[PDB]
């Protein structure tokens, strides 16, 4: 446990290696360095929980230096390691290294090896920073570590525009979240005056006792930044933009490190969105608004990677849901089990583009399920985990704890959303299986975590988070059934209407008001056309209105003014004696005369 | 006593370079390397020397290390030197860029590059005695020579693609800027002078005998307006700021130009040692005149460098936001926000040279700095842009390096104080991101526009590469590590917020 900081600096040497070596070393060197830096992290991750569980499950500080200390501001580089920061050390470890070997097999013939397993192994890095800070700085270095690597990412072929633009305006927005995270940081110290999450829990109530206004401030700009990173409502309009990049990428950005960091955010800082019930209602509110969105929008989709996509910003909406449902434990135990299931899917998906060489749409493609056997099982297994298929998935499993803490808190409307996006959700992942397919070791590892296995692992999160209001043994009965048949239904639902000879479908989608909600859903409910025309654009004319540096020559007309006057007055020496004289005459009547007057 | 050798280092050194070219082209590019040399490791000897990390607060006026001299004795001026925390470290990046700019242009084998290099050391001694200096009268005469030179670079060694004519009106514009609100400033001194001496009796331009003055209202606040207009003005702050871009794109190519002259860090040191201390109740009443026109020139300097088609202009716009930062830390009365302004002015300094040099040589392979005719430069030439990208990425504050840490000092102090103008400046930084992916977009990422960005380019030498590692490397230190830079300046930050705001 005393190596704590080494799931730090073996990324960190791996990148650093991978920078400078610049391409000449070797894929299988360059494999080699990457992959083993990924998998010592997870080693030392692996040694670091077993020591935990072998130390009675007591919380770990390990102050490595101090960060600056002007007065009362005394900020740390302070890594703290309970059962939530194990829980995310070990799936952003686990994962990162199951895609880590599957890009090793995957990305070769390609330029810039080195570069990209440099960059995954720098957000590996960030996402550990992330996950064990102490304080919300060292935090928000994880933060601005996790959205760079972002960018480096996605855009990762710069040779196409389309996947730098994309890469600008995720990192544009989830700046702009950063952006209310560090109003929620100047807030807190500017109230309690520390930064550290425990201090700061102990210290609220003392403070805020005559009025609780700046603190829901706080918790409602930490929930700001988290729907800043986690593409929640209303930053959520770069995770289909942003997934024109490569597989694996895609993978270790959907399943375990970016937008599992709103969903820490809110569990980490758990006691002061208690203190502003409000603001969590709000948290829960926003994930049931989102996820229902989410579900609307993969509705229509039609490429294999936007429907992913949408269905990883569901999941998000649903731990967001659990999250202000306070059932933490449901919200963290679905992160972990999506995380599986996402990276299997995202892989599977890849496996099915390099396949077939090129990112064709879902109606091009057919009869494929006897084409790859593995293949489609892989992709099979994983639909059925985020479908909630009952009794042999995982995230039934986490739906059903969700639903269940929805439930005993008095959420009824929240658990109709619920309910509701399971069905969206087993409808349309089994409508894009359908549409696909009628017409290795880490893939084996993740399809076996994706099964009930994964649901065997228990996060430890007992004594670090308050315990969720368990149900009752009857009405969880009723919660299971009504999700197990919902969930059913909408996979009957699914087989009905896209197996045969798609009626039904092309019958209403053909209909005028039926493409009006296919074209509003399809550019997911008009959110990207209201940020360029809301935000872009303006900025753009405002740009090229003072491309001209008005400013520049408004302090440029002295001179001007100054040039005219000389030229005038230069009109007076025509160079005649006679004007010369009477200038003198005139000269003297006016000095004569200004000093009759005064 | 060992002030006026470090002011007259450069200027000896510079004096042998000039006399040394008749012994050969090579020659004087040695002798400026070995006097900056002597004036880095003096500078470096000073702050080991001096205790700065345990150093109390004395309180204004509290110097390390102090010198004097009659100048003048018929008005009271000497030559008076004083040296603490914040000089020392502007003492330090000013040999650390002069070192970089003598680096910078070791490729001249041209015929007068004696005067040049002289040129150079004369501006860096002149930068390095407005640092060092206290007397009004030393600090206006270093910070009018340091001027000359310049402009003399400017309109002889400058842009070879352009014309003579815009060189010419470009270095006109900053020195008739400068020169003027030198003007103005002097004209403030010299009525603070009289005021004092109406109400004592004795003939002194000395800073500590200044302070002490029956400053009617009305009075106070026209010269602290005088002065803010000079280092508003040398700042550069809105609309007085119209004279860096065109100093930058119109500077010789080799780099070292902008590291020497325009990268002066003195007019928010000026502003913290003189206009906060000698005008405390004028500052208070003009802060949020101050604040706001901070905001203002962080939105229009950003406005402007997302805009613009050249490189080097892009920069200067980035300068101009980054010191409109700190030109809110500077009147929000905050110890936090001082120190988060003087880390930010040093990670300002060495990102701004490390993106300079990075363009100079960008320039040299393509022979262009226009922006549109260049594209997809990640895969034609072997380690700028990757440094470039790094110096972009800490350009719009990224932890890790030097600028998240002052810009987010600078925005706690300000929310203790006020909080409108820092979540307006917050969203400043959110444009500072867009305008760097901006310029990494349509510099070296997609394709190639023309044919010289299509074809293979020859690489860095070993000195490019090992001065631009060397500024990543104290990036990173100073990002990651920022603490032996702030108990530096914990003291003079200390007795200049102290009598700030306990005289109000
Ligand atoms: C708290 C723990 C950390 C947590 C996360 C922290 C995140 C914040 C820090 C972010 C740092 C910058 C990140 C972005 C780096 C961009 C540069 C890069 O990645 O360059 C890659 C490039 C190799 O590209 P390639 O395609 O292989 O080249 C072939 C054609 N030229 O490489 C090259 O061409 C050569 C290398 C260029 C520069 C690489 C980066 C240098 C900076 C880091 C190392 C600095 C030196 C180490 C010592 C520091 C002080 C102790
Ligand atoms: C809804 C409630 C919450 C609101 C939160 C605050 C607002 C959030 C706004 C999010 C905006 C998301 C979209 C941003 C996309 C940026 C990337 C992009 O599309 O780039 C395309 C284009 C590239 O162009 P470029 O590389 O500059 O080269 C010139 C020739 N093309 O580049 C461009 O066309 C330039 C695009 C610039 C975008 C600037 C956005 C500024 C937002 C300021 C918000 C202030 C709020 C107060
Ligand atoms: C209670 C809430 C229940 C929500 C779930 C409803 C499920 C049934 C409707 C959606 C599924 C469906 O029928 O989709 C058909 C079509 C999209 O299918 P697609 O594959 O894109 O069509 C190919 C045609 N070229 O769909 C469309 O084009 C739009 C269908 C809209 C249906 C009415 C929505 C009212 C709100
Ligand atoms: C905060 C405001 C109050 C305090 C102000 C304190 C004063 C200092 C700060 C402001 C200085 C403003 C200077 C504006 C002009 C800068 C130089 C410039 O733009 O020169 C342009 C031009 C030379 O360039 P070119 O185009 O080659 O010439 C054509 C050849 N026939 O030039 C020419 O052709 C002739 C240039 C003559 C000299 C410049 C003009 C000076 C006029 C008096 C200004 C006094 C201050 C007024 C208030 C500030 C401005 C509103
Ligand atoms: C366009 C480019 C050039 C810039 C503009 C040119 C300079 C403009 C100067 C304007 C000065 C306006 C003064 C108005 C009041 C004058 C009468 C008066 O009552 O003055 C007060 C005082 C004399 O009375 P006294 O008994 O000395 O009171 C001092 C009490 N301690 O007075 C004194 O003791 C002296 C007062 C001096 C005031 C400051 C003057 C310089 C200010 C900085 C430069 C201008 C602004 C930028």
């Amino acid at each position: 446990m005393n190596m704590l900081a080494l799931t730090i600096i073996l990324p960190l040497i791996g990148f650093v290696l991978l920078a400078f070596s610049r391409g000449r070393w070797s894929e299988n060197v360059s494999a080699i360095v990457g992959v083993g830096s990924v998998g010592l992290a997870a080693l030392v991750t692996a040694f670091i929980g077993v020591d935990f569980f072998a130390n009675g499950e007591q919380t770990y500080s390990q102050p490595l230096w101090t960060w600056m200390s002007v007065g009362d501001f005394n900020i740390g580089f302070n890594l703290v390691l309970d059962g939530l920061s194990l829980t995310m050390l070990s799936v952003v470890t686990g994962v990162g290294f199951l895609i880590h070997m599957y890009a090793s097999w995957y990305m070769r013939g390609e330029e810039g090896y080195s570069r990209f397993f440099a960059y995954t192994n720098l957000f590996i890095a960030s996402m550990v920073v992330l996950v064990l800070a102490d304080n919300l700085l060292l935090m928000y270095l994880g933060w601005e570590g996790v959205g760079l690597c972002s960018y480096l990412l996605i855009g990762f072929y710069y040779t196409d525009p389309k996947n730098g633009a994309a890469a600008m305006k995720a990192f544009v927005v989830t700046r702009v979240g950063d952006v209310f995270l560090a109003f929620a940081l100047f807030i807190l110290y500017n109230e309690l005056g520390t930064l550290n999450f425990r201090e700061m829990v102990e210290l609220a109530p003392a403070h805020f006792a005559d009025g609780n206004n700046m603190l829901m401030w706080a918790t409602l700009m930490l929930l700001g930044g988290a729907v800043g990173k986690s593409a929640q409502l209303p930053l959520q309009t770069w995770l289909a933009d942003a997934m024109a990049g490569p597989t694996p990428v895609s993978a270790l950005i959907h399943a375990a490190t970016m937008v599992t960091a709103g969903v820490y955010l809110i569990a980490r800082t758990h006691g002061l969105f208690l203190m502003t019930p409000e603001v969590l209602h709000l948290v829960g509110i926003v994930g049931a608004v989102t996820l229902l969105l989410a579900g609307f929008a993969a509705l229509v989709q039609t490429d294999i990677k936007r429907v992913l996509a949408y269905s990883t910003m569901s999941q998000i909406g649903y731990m967001f849901l659990a999250l202000g449902v306070q059932a933490w434990d449901a919200a963290i135990f679905h992160l972990m089990t999506h995380a599986f299931f996402k990276a299997l899917l995202f892989l599977a998906s890849g496996s099915v583009i390099l396949a077939c060489h090129h990112e064709q749409n879902i109606f091009k493609m057919g009869g494929l399920r006897k084409s790859i056997p593995l293949v489609y099982l892989c992709f099979l297994v994983g639909g059925a985990a985020l479908s909630a298929l009952p009794l042999v998935t995982a995230g039934f499993f986490s739906k059903d704890e969700i639903l269940a803490g929805a439930m005993a808190n008095g959420h009824i409307n929240l658990m109709v959303a619920g309910l509701v996006g399971a069905f969206m959700t087993s409808l349309y992942t089994f409508r894009m299986i359908f549409i696909v397919f009628h017409g290795s070791l880490p893939l084996i590892v993740l399809l076996i975590l994706s099964t009930f296995v994964g649901a065997l692992i228990v996060p430890p999160l007992q004594g670090v988070l308050p315990q969720t209001t368990e149900l009752a043994h009857g009405s969880m009965l009723t919660l299971e059934i009504t999700s197990g048949v919902v969930a059913v239904v909408g996979i009957l639902l699914a087989a009905w209407l896209w197996l045969g000879k798609r009626t039904l479908v092309t019958s209403i989608a053909n209909s005028a008001p039926g493409r009006l909600l296919s074209t509003w859903w399809y550019n997911a409910w008009g959110f990207d056309w209201l940020y360029d025309k809301v935000f872009v654009k303006p900025f753009l004319g405002i740009a090229w209105l003072l491309k001209r540096d008005p400013l520049n020559s408004m302090m440029n007309i002295p001179a001007v003014l100054s040039r005219f006057a000389g030229k005038g007055l230069l009109l007076s020496e025509n160079g005649y004696l006679r004007w010369y004289v009477a200038s003198m005459s005139i000269g003297a009547v006016v000095v004569l005369a200004l000093l009759m007057v005064l | 006593m060992l002030l006026p050798w470090l002011i007259l280092i450069p200027f000896i050194g510079g004096f042998l370079c000039w006399q040394t070219e008749r012994f050969g082209v090579k020659v004087p590019r040695w002798i400026a390397l070995i006097t900056m040399g002597l004036t880095l490791a003096l500078s470096l000897q000073l702050w080991l020397q001096g205790g700065y990390s345990l150093t109390q607060s004395a309180g204004i006026p509290q110097w390390q290390s102090e010198f004097d001299m009659p100048w003048i004795p018929r008005f009271g001026i000497s030559i008076h030197l004083a040296i603490d925390g914040l000089s020392l470290l502007m003492v330090v990046l000013t040999g650390l860029l002069g070192v970089l700019a003598v680096l910078c242009s070791w490729k001249e084998i041209e015929k007068y590059q004696g005067f040049f290099h002289l040129n150079l050391m004369w501006i860096l001694g002149g930068v390095i005695g407005v640092f060092l200096a206290i007397d009004m009268f030393l600090f206006f005469f270093f910070w009018e020579m340091m001027l000359v030179p310049m402009y003399f670079l400017i309109a002889l060694w400058g842009h070879k693609a352009s014309d003579g004519k815009t060189r010419i009106t470009a270095a006109t514009k900053f020195f008739i800027y400068t020169q003027a609100s030198g003007l103005v400033m002097l004209i403030a001194i010299l009525a603070l002078v009289f005021v004092h001496y109406n109400a004592t009796g004795v003939w002194t331009f000395n800073y500590e005998e200044l302070l002490n003055t029956p400053m009617s209202s009305g009075v106070e606040y026209l010269l602290m307006l005088g002065f803010f207009i000079a280092f508003a003005v040398k700042m550069p702050v809105v609309p007085l700021h119209g004279w860096l871009p065109d100093a930058h794109s119109q500077a010789p190519t080799a780099g070292s130009v902008d590291l020497a002259g325009i990268l002066l860090k003195t007019a928010a040191y000026g502003l913290l040692r003189f206009s906060l201390p000698l005008f405390p109740n004028a500052s208070a009443e003009f802060a949020p005149i101050a604040m706001w026109l901070g905001v203002i020139g962080i939105f229009y300097g950003a406005w402007m460098a997302f805009a613009q088609t050249d490189i080097k202009r892009l920069i200067a716009y980035t300068s101009v936001s980054h010191m409109g930062f700190v030109l809110i830390a500077i009147y929000t009365g905050s110890q936090l926000a001082y120190q988060g302004a003087v880390i930010q002015m040093i990670a300002h300094g060495l990102s701004a040279a490390g993106l300079f040099i990075l363009c100079g040589q960008l320039y040299e392979r393509i022979h262009t700095r226009d922006m549109r005719m260049m594209g997809g430069l990640w895969s034609k030439m072997k380690w700028l842009p990757a440094l470039s990208l790094f110096f972009a990425v800490a350009t719009l504050g990224m932890p890790g390096t030097g600028n998240f840490v002052g810009e987010f000092m600078i925005l706690f102090g300000s929310f203790q104080v006020v909080p409108v103008i820092t979540v307006i400046s917050t969203f400043g930084l959110v444009f500072a991101s867009v305008y760097s992916l901006a310029m990494l977009h349509r510099a070296y990422f997609g394709k190639a526009k023309s044919q010289i960005a299509s074809q293979e380019l020859p690489g860095m030498s070993l000195r490019e590469l090992f001065m631009i590692l060397l500024l990543v490397v104290l990036l990173v230190l100073l990002g990651f590590y920022p603490q032996p830079i702030l108990d530096t300046s914990h003291s003079a930050i200390g007795n200049i917020q102290q009598w700030f705001v306990n005289s109000v």
